[PDB]
């Protein structure tokens, strides 16, 4: 889970920084608008809707997730142990009392 | 109104001209530009929405007659055109002006628009290339301006409407796939006088079924007043003139030994049905198993028809209907009301089709009159619900006995004469949808490709039907099972029925005695069932047996009963077992198809012989998006309304995004969803026409709508559930929590947003407990995520669970389990876990119910099996020391979340503005003293009391001063009213209107006591130290 | 004793009936039962948690008697219980005798 | 547990005002006396020196049943500082003890 935050956090900007280049547009009469990138964006999901497809392809196992031993050491610094300290000894005692007898 | 039609080879903006009649006394005197609005009439169940156009006037039109490019239809008048259309004149000439216009543009005019030097005079270019004016000329959609060049991909504000070609946005795409090649302007594939040298003998083409029924408004020829619609045919022009002659008087049609006489007219031009193919009505189509390709014949001596209309025998099909009791009445006078004919014609092995109302059974509306009765038009109010067939045999010869081909009824001489009931094979959906034709209340299309277990019992039946020429009883029971109801069950069924041409009958649960069944229940069921099952077994083959909803009749012995009770429960079983097997051997091809809600239920004895169980699943992501495609298309949302104008969707909305939201629904609710959207669509088309704006002539369907209307359908199944109304807590409320804030987030809803990186079975510690001192936001925590998450939140209301009995404590737990699993995103809110959940085994508690239902609670929440690890799971208490280790383990409760005293100023400052957010404060004095000045000590709750305590008292002060106000008030006047009528007969809104100064906080924080002492603080100091100092 | 029948087909003198585990919580017993229940083959009978006791007189006993006979009238299976305790308490019990009659 | 789940649950109640006494108070659980639910401890006193006069002369002056102008036998003097000082400070329901017997 860190691993992966790690990465997200890192791959934000990965897929909004290239162009686009699935379709071509010419921009005339462009004038008395404000938006430039959200028009673009519009623009390009009228052309995919119109041109919608289903199928997608797969990716790199590695380069969606992956797990690192730096943060495995801090997750293990966090520890949680499930079995009370205090209770361990007195489990082991009736453990080895169950084991003996009956 | 109406106007005559016809085509001309100009422009696509090229002015349409009108007659002057229209132009003077309808069209307006003081328009510049006048625009009408044009519906072309086509096949089909309804109307085409309207095209708006530009209008000018022509003297040389005659009487209501208009002219139109042909081009804007995407055609040529080379074939017989249309005479006529319906046509309105805009009052007001209202227009409205698009603000954006997607086109999309060929490669070649693309490089050519770059070279040309500037931007105007691209404008320029565009207006000479095809005629676009600024606030002149008018832009429809899915418009081709001329073949492969360029396409109009899409209209924002409306489908239609005037440009702003100097202002208005023109989104040019370049064509980067050659999409446009697809363009084709109704072009000929080639022509040739005499592709076949003297081929008068006969020629070959195919037939399949005419999609919609035919209105006589729209032929071209003037056939007469009767015996038209039982023989038509229709086809393309060419294929007439290969026949040699122009929608011939009659043609004949002959294969395998049978030979029929049918009519034959021009297929209208602006319809888009396929190429060299016969089209016709059931009617006929339904005398042949017919094969894909079938030859025709001229036959002239058809004009010579006979009338040998005498004793003429008739018999009814073998079918469902046809042996119901009340229905037959209707049949008889509906066959004769159709008999009643003056000229229709017959000819033997014909099958007749008929068509009924199925609710009119008992409305018997008059008895026969000795004048001015009649059908016609008293019949327009209701429309059609059921259809059979009627084969006839077999006719009168008289002296013109040298033919008996092709002959007419006449009910001067025809009488109503019938033999016993005949049996035929049905007529397989594959090659005719007689739903379609008759606008039935069509069964869903399935597709096998796609949907994978209608394919198992499809496959099973034809198997059932093949084997006939193998000739053994290999025919087998099908029994379907479903985990939820209203998983289309029947509606599979009835899919498999026509399309392997099987006759279903459907007996249900309408039965006769269930209560007391000592009362001779057992027969009055099963002879019902015979008495119902062998007026049809015998006359149909195949036949399909469908008992729906078998589960609540079939029912199992029960744990506790009485002894003799459940004798009559034995009995019926047993003889339901045996009229099983009964039908498998008295009939060949005989199919068994029950349904069931739950297989656990049906007795052992009755399933043992079940050989075949599909599972029906909730549909998936791919079968949803097929299921909204068909529930929005054309030929469903427009039927059953009978609104006048029609109906449609946006293109902008998207299957794809739409399926994925709406996961877990079943098809029902999909409907539910249509259905609601079509009410809300409808109501803002009425809204606008109310009104003074532009009034669209359809009415579109928005994704925008189904966006929140699908929200509504799933809060209808949180209601469905009975989860509670949890308040509207937001998500910015819970302050100094951030490190717990994030930790919820990380588990809630990471693996939920971008479902991809967790898709998987893996563990995903759908456990969380928040554990500390009283009043730090574990509740209400709860309640922001019970609402700002959209998951299912279900409350575990304490001790809630704990019962009465030994055992129901053990089934109130499993149950609230099972109906949570039964929706896979929802979360248990274990509230004082304490209660229900000590320390497993100690010596200072009784009765140990307390340890059996914690020993269960370990079972049933992590046990094994586990899968959809949907189910979160939140608990919280005062102090955990006294849960047993064995829920403080992952995948139960892994991290335990100590949400502790602030104890830093950040904090506090961050909680008090928190807390005042949302109520007005006075800023002539700064907040941060209020952090300083409180010891840490203070808690979350404790704040709290401090932010109300404040506002009491400077609310108070409002209270004593308009106490102060209406005491003056009643010394002026004569101290005629108290306060309670002061606040009705006055108001002085803006001085109630409190304002806290932070004097009034100053005030309070000197009053107001710690929520717990430094004994108790330091025993959860202690408690944390243990569980998490490690 | 099923993968190897004819070897333990012979010699029905001495045997062993069943298996008793316990131990920490998280020791992957359960998984050690999930995996036996899967891969071995054999028949799984999985009543988890208390769910053999029921509200009327004496019911246990009648869902003991139908759960052991399923148990024989399906092939060899293994009666997976868990939680032991919540249903084999001590002997001694101030409560009623539905509680114990069971064991 | 239930009467806190109940008070300030996830379905949170209005409208209900929970009032509370006792003598002993802190013998109930502080989550029970968290501000949010009986929030406000409100003190109750016996002594009162010098201002057991205002009671008593409330309880002598009660007129509850409004068809006698009075119940208790006023007389004229109504010197009620003499008693009121000699009763020392016993209780609140002492001085209707009083009434009473002198009556
Ligand atoms: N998969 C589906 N596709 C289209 N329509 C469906 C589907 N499932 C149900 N319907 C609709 O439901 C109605 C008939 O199916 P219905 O829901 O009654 O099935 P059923 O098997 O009889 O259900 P149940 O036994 O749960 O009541 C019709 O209105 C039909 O349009
Ligand atoms: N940090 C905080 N953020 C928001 N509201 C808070 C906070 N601390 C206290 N409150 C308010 O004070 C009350 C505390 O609610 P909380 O969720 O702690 O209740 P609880 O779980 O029933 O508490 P208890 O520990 O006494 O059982 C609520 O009315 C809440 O609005
Ligand atoms: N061989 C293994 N050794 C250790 N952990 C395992 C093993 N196989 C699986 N695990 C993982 O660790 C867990 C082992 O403990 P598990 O939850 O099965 O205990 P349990 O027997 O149900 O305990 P209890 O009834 O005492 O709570 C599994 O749930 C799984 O997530
Ligand atoms: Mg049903
Ligand atoms: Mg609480
Ligand atoms: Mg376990």
């Amino acid at each position: 889970l860190k691993s992966v935050h790690r990465w997200l956090s890192a791959a934000d900007q990965s897929e909004v920084v290239p162009g686009n280049d699935n379709i071509e547009y010419f921009s005339i009469n462009e004038h008395g608008r404000r938006e430039e990138n959200r028009l673009r964006l519009k623009t390009l999901l009228q052309q995919d809707v119109v041109h919608e497809t289903k199928t997608s392809t797969s990716a790199a196992s590695e380069l969606t997730a992956v797990v690192t031993i730096n943060d495995l050491l801090e997750a293990c610094q966090e520890t949680k142990p499930s079995i009370s300290t205090s209770e361990l000894v007195k489990l082991r005692g009736i453990y080895d009392r169950f084991q003996k007898d009956r | 109104m109406k106007a005559s039609l016809t085509f001309s080879l100009s422009g696509i903006y090229a002015p349409c001209s009108i007659s002057r009649d229209i132009y003077l006394e309808y069209g307006d005197k003081k328009a510049e530009c006048l625009y009408g609005t044009i519906r072309l009439p086509q096949y089909g169940p309804g109307c085409t929405p309207g095209k708006i156009v530009h209008c000018v006037l022509d003297d040389s039109l005659p009487f209501c007659s208009i002219v139109v490019p042909s081009k804007l239809f995407g055609f040529m008048p080379t074939q017989p055109t249309m005479d006529f259309c319906y046509f309105e004149p805009i009052l007001d000439n209202v227009v409205p002006v698009l603000d954006s216009v997607t086109f999309l543009i060929n490669e070649q005019l693309y490089s050519k628009l770059m070279d040309l030097p500037q931007e105007m005079q691209q404008i320029q270019f565009l207006h000479y290339k095809y005629n676009i004016n600024s606030m002149e000329t008018v832009v429809h959609s899915r418009d081709i301006l001329t073949s492969g060049l360029c396409q109009i991909l899409n209209c924002s504000p409306f489908p239609q409407g005037l440009v702003d070609f100097t202002e208005t946005q023109l989104i040019l795409v370049n064509d980067t796939e050659q999409k446009l090649s697809a363009l084709k302007y109704a072009n000929e594939d080639e022509e040739y006088a005499l592709p076949k040298i003297g081929t008068n003998s006969a020629l070959s083409i195919d037939l399949e079924s005419l999609p919609c029924t035919i209105s006589r408004d729209l032929l071209r020829p003037a056939p007469h007043i009767n015996d038209d619609n039982s023989i038509y045919a229709f086809t393309d022009a060419e294929t007439l003139l290969r026949l040699d002659v122009t929608s011939g008087s009659f043609i004949t049609v002959s294969n395998m030994g049978c030979v029929r006489l049918v009519k034959l007219f021009v297929l209208l031009l602006p319809n888009g049905f396929k190429k060299r193919t016969i089209y016709a009505p059931p009617k006929i189509i339904a005398s042949f198993p017919d094969c894909s390709v079938v030859t025709i014949s001229k036959s002239n001596i058809g004009h010579t028809d006979i009338p040998i209309a005498n004793q003429v025998f008739i018999s009814r099909v073998g079918g469902w209907l046809q042996s119901q009791k009340c229905f037959q009445n209707i049949i008889l006078t509906t066959l004769k009301k159709f008999f009643s004919e003056s000229k229709r014609i017959l000819c033997q092995n014909d099958l007749i089709p008929i068509a009924f109302d199925s609710s009119m059974a008992d409305l018997n509306i008059a008895e026969e009159n000795d004048e001015s009765d009649d059908e016609d038009e008293l019949g327009q109010y209701y429309k059609n619900d059921s259809l059979v067939w009627f084969f006839v045999t077999s006719a009168e010869l008289d002296c013109f006995s040298k033919d008996n081909s092709h002959f007419i009824i006449d009910p001067n001489r025809t009488k109503l004469i019938t033999t016993n009931i005949t049996n035929r094979r049905p007529l397989p959906l594959s090659r005719s949808n007689l739903q379609r034709y008759y606008g039935f209340a069509e069964t869903f299309y399935y597709d096998l490709h796609i949907f994978p277990y209608v394919r198992q019992l499809v496959n099973i039946l034809e198997t059932s039907f093949n084997c006939s020429q193998r000739g053994i009883t290999l025919n087998a029971s099908v029994l379907l099972h479903s985990t939820t109801n209203n998983v289309g069950k029947a509606t599979m069924v009835r899919f498999a029925s026509k399309y392997l041409g099987i006759h279903l009958l459907e007996i249900d649960c309408l039965s006769l005695t269930s209560n007391s069944r000592q009362l001779d229940s057992t027969s009055k069921i099963i002879g019902y069932i015979r008495a119902k099952c062998e007026n049809v077994l015998p006359y149909a083959s195949p036949a399909v047996i469908f008992l729906a909803h078998l589960d609540s009749i079939l029912l199992d012995v029960n744990a506790n009963q009485d002894p003799e009770a459940i004798k009559l429960q034995k009995s019926i079983n047993f003889e339901m077992s045996k009229l099983l097997d009964d039908f498998t051997f008295k009939f060949p091809g005989t199919t068994f198809v029950g349904s069931v809600n739950n297989i656990d239920n049906v007795p052992s004895s009755f399933r043992s012989h079940m050989r075949f169980e599909i599972l029906v699943p909730v549909p998936s992501e791919a079968q949803r998006l097929r299921i909204f495609q068909w529930y929005l298309s054309s030929h469903e949302l427009n039927r059953d309304v009978q609104q006048k104008v029609p109906v449609s969707y946006m293109d902008n909305i998207s299957f794809s995004s739409l399926s994925s939201y709406s996961a877990g629904l079943t098809p029902l609710d999909i409907k539910s969803i249509v259905e609601t959207a079509r009410m809300t669509a409808t109501a803002r088309f009425y809204q606008e026409s109310k009104k003074c704006g532009w009034l669209p002539q359809s009415i579109l369907i928005t994704q925008e709508d189904l966006s929140k209307a699908t929200s509504k359908a799933r809060n209808e199944f949180s209601v469905s559930i009975g989860a509670p109304q949890i308040p509207n807590v937001t998500w910015d409320d819970i302050g100094g929590i951030d490190f717990v804030k994030g930790e919820i987030l990380d588990t809630i809803d990471m693996p939920l947003k971008h479902p991809e990186l967790f898709t998987s079975g893996m563990k995903k510690r759908s456990g969380i407990l928040f554990y500390g001192p009283p009043g730090t936001g574990k509740t209400l925590m709860a309640k922001a995520i019970a609402t700002n998450f959209s998951l299912n939140f279900f409350s575990v209301k304490g001790p809630e669970l704990l019962n009465m009995y030994i055992g129901e404590s053990e089934a109130n737990v499993r149950r609230v389990f099972q109906k949570a699993r039964e929706a896979k995103p929802c979360v248990i809110f274990f509230d004082q876990i304490d209660s229900v959940a000590p320390k497993r085994g100690n010596q200072g508690d009784s009765g140990g119910v307390m340890d059996r239902i914690v020993s269960q609670l370990l079972a049933e929440l992590d046990g094994m099996s586990t899968d959809a690890d949907g189910v979160f799971v939140i608990g919280a208490t005062n102090r955990p020391d006294l849960l047993d280790e064995a829920l403080l383990r992952p995948g139960r409760f892994d991290k335990l979340l100590y949400l502790g005293i602030p104890d830093t100023d950040t904090k506090q400052l961050n909680i008090l503005e928190a807390l005042t957010r949302k109520f007005v404060l006075d800023n002539d004095v700064k907040l941060i003293e209020l952090a300083k000045l409180c010891p840490f000590n203070y808690t979350g709750a404790d704040f709290y009391a401090l932010c109300s305590d404040a506002m009491l008292n400077a609310m108070s002060r409002i209270a004593r001063m308009v106490e102060k106000k209406v005491s003056q008030h009643n010394e002026l006047t004569g101290e005629n009213i108290s306060t309670r009528r002061w606040f009705d007969k006055i108001a002085t809104k803006e001085d109630t209107k409190v304002v806290v100064k932070m004097e009034d906080f100053l005030k309070a924080q000197e009053q107001l006591t710690p929520s717990v002492s430094r004994a108790e603080l330091n025993h959860y100091e202690a408690v944390r130290a243990n569980f998490e100092g490690a | 004793p099923t993968k190897y029948e004819p070897i333990f087909v012979n010699c029905p003198l001495r045997l062993r009936s069943g298996i008793l585990l316990y131990g920490y919580p998280g020791c992957g017993k359960t998984l050690l039962a999930s995996a036996v229940a899967q891969q071995c083959g054999l028949n799984f009978i999985s009543v988890k948690g208390p769910e053999i006791l029921n509200k009327f007189i004496g019911a246990s006993e009648q869902n003991i008697r139908e759960l052991f006979e399923r148990a024989q009238s399906v092939k060899p299976c293994i009666l997976f219980f868990d939680e032991f305790d919540s249903i084999a308490p001590k002997r001694g019990h101030d409560s009623t005798g539905v509680t114990d009659r069971v064991v | 547990n239930q009467l806190l789940t109940q008070m300030d649950g996830a379905e949170g109640l209005d409208g209900v005002y929970i009032l509370a006494a006792t003598s002993r108070p802190d013998l109930i659980d502080s989550a029970l006396l968290r501000p949010g639910r009986l929030d406000k401890s409100v003190i109750c006193n016996i002594p009162t020196e010098s201002e057991r006069l205002d009671i008593l002369q409330a309880i002598v002056n009660s007129k509850d049943k409004d068809t006698g102008q009075k119940k208790f036998a006023l007389e004229k003097n109504a010197d009620l500082k003499l008693i009121a000082e000699k009763t020392a400070g016993f209780s609140g329901a002492d001085l209707q003890g009083l009434c009473y017997n002198a009556y």
